[PDB]
């Protein structure tokens, strides 16, 4: 599937 | 950056005149990727036309296939025209069959 | 032998066109599976390839969270570096992010992938230890800051190190009549005088599977670049490729050339002459 890694820069 | 895109008219198989067939422009090695791809027939733009799926190569440039089916014939001559923000006119291939 | 999993995301600002598009696409080698839109209509995460249809609704909501969640980020770096490079509020700006893994014929873990573009730029990458980050300019310092403490690297190998990996496996397996197939390329050649003196010898390889392929001329039997022409590799638009390369010879001295096409699909790579 996909990943849950969500961080903004 | 403005990397120009790269053109391709082609079949989907040898051109034999009669039988169904699709029609491929393949534009790629451009960004960024705000671009607009027509199919003309004869020089008129042709309405049902399908593209794959936005997607970029390692170097990061963009690259799309437009896609219409087709029945190729001895006088019809098809061409891709491109839009792009690197051409102050579009850019308007014609289809070679040997090629 | 070899496989390899690849996810690409792309988000594009249209100030003034309206609100931000994303668009992401999986591929599994050079076999698109799963594909997302932002001004699609079903804003589903929807597939692409038969042999990943056979996933529980779960699997198409987890998904499409995490692309709606990753859109909305996006959205969040847009105006982000447009504060850091101190960008006008009109500018048109993109951000592409790819990442994935590889594995041998053996399905062992071979290698993690996560890089990050702003404008077509490299802007910050993941070595190979899936551990350090590498940042190209002084602005991509800072985020390589708020990611060094917020131990996201760590989340990152955890991921591509385990759960791509096993996805992948279970894909492979799944589709394998399909995405372990080795179509071998359909060859011709074609032949057309270009002066009095001259014509063109075009090396055509169709109908191949994967895209990796390679085509080239020889003189006499050495290779010869002179006087030739090499096309990128182009989709067929069945899940099929297809290459050529021509040269520029003397007429009646085509017996002389000889193009070599080498494909994994093929057991021994072929000669064709004219």
């Amino acid at each position: 599937t996909l990943t849950s890694c969500n961080t903004s820069v | 950056i403005q990397r120009t895109p790269k053109i391709q008219v082609y079949s989907r198989h040898p051109a034999e005149n009669g039988k169904s067939n699709f029609l491929n422009c393949y534009v790629s090695g451009f960004h960024p990727s705000d671009i607009e791809v027509d199919l003309l027939k004869n020089g008129e733009r042709i309405e049902k036309v399908e593209h794959s799926d936005l997607s970029f190569s390692k170097d990061w440039s963009f690259y799309l296939l437009y896609y219409t089916e087709f029945t190729p014939t001895e006088k019809d001559e098809y061409a891709c025209r491109v839009n792009h923000v690197t051409l102050s006119q579009p850019k308007i291939v014609k289809w070679d069959r040997d090629m | 032998g070899s496989h390899s999993m690849r996810y690409f995301y792309t988000s594009m600002s249209r100030p003034g066109r309206g609100e931000p598009r994303f668009i992401a696409v999986g591929y599994v080698d050079d076999t698109q599976f799963v594909r997302f839109d932002s001004d699609a209509a079903s804003q589903r995460m929807e597939p692409r390839a038969p042999w990943i249809e056979q996933e529980g609704p779960e699997y198409w909501d987890r998904n499409t969270r995490n692309v709606k969640a990753q859109s909305q980020t996006d959205r969040v770096d847009l105006g982000t570096l447009r504060g850091y490079y101190n960008q006008s509020e009109a500018g048109s700006h993109t951000i592409q992010r790819m990442y994935g893994c590889d594995v041998g014929p053996d399905g062992r873990f071979l290698r993690g992938y996560h890089q990050y573009a702003y404008d077509g730029k490299d802007y910050i990458a993941l070595k190979e230890d899936l551990r350090s980050w590498t940042a190209a300019d002084m602005a991509a310092q800072t985020t390589k800051h708020k990611w060094e403490a917020a131990h996201v690297a760590e989340q990152w190998r955890a991921y591509l190190e385990g759960t791509c990996v096993e996805w992948l496996r279970r894909y492979l397996e799944n589709g394998k009549e399909t995405l372990q197939r080795t179509d071998a390329p359909k060859t011709h050649m074609t032949h057309h005088a270009v002066s009095d003196h001259e014509a063109t010898l075009r090396c055509w390889a169709l109908s191949f599977y994967p895209a990796e392929i390679t085509l080239t001329w020889q003189r006499d039997g050495e290779d010869q670049t002179q006087d030739t022409e090499l096309v990128e590799t182009r989709p067929a638009g069945d899940g099929t490729f297809q290459k050529w390369v021509a040269v520029v010879v003397p007429s009646g001295q085509e017996q002389r050339y000889t193009c070599h096409v080498q494909h994994e699909g093929l057991p021994k790579p072929l000669t064709l002459k004219w």
